[PDB]
């Protein structure tokens, strides 16, 4: 979302 | 906005203490969450400039992160376990206030929070 994609 | 100053991690006027439960909070609880694969977004204050989140610090007025918590524990900043527990809860609540369900950061927070709550259920005796 606002912070974007983070999970590999 | 620019980022605010981070939360203090020491205060020469605030009484310091070590307790059984604070030692557990550092050596079991924080340790376990810190090494988790989903810890990294929570290991330092939210950098709303780098993430381009102009409204972060308009929405979140009590920022908290595990880097701050770690340093507070290492510095014997807290007087009791409840202060520390409250900071962890603030960190998670902020994430859920700012971010939307199903965002990666929220999935990450949820996983860390479940682990946190199991460790808190397991808090040792106060003395």
């Amino acid at each position: 979302g606002a912070k974007g994609s983070k999970i590999n | 906005s620019m980022n605010p100053p981070p939360p203090e991690t020491s205060n020469p006027n605030k009484p310091k203490r070590q307790t059984n439960q604070l030692q557990y909070l550092l050596r079991v609880v924080l340790k376990t969450l810190w090494k988790h694969q989903f810890a990294w977004p929570f290991q330092q204050p939210v950098d709303a400039v780098k993430l381009n989140l102009p409204d972060y610090y308009k929405i979140i007025k009590t920022p908290m992160d595990m880097g701050t918590i770690k340093k507070r524990l290492e510095n014997n900043y807290y007087w009791n376990a409840q202060e520390c527990i409250q900071d962890f809860n603030t960190m998670f609540t902020n994430c859920y206030i700012y971010n939307k369900p199903g965002d990666d950061i929220v999935l990450m927070a949820e996983a860390l929070e479940k682990l946190f709550l199991q460790k808190i259920n397991e808090l040792p005796t106060e003395e």
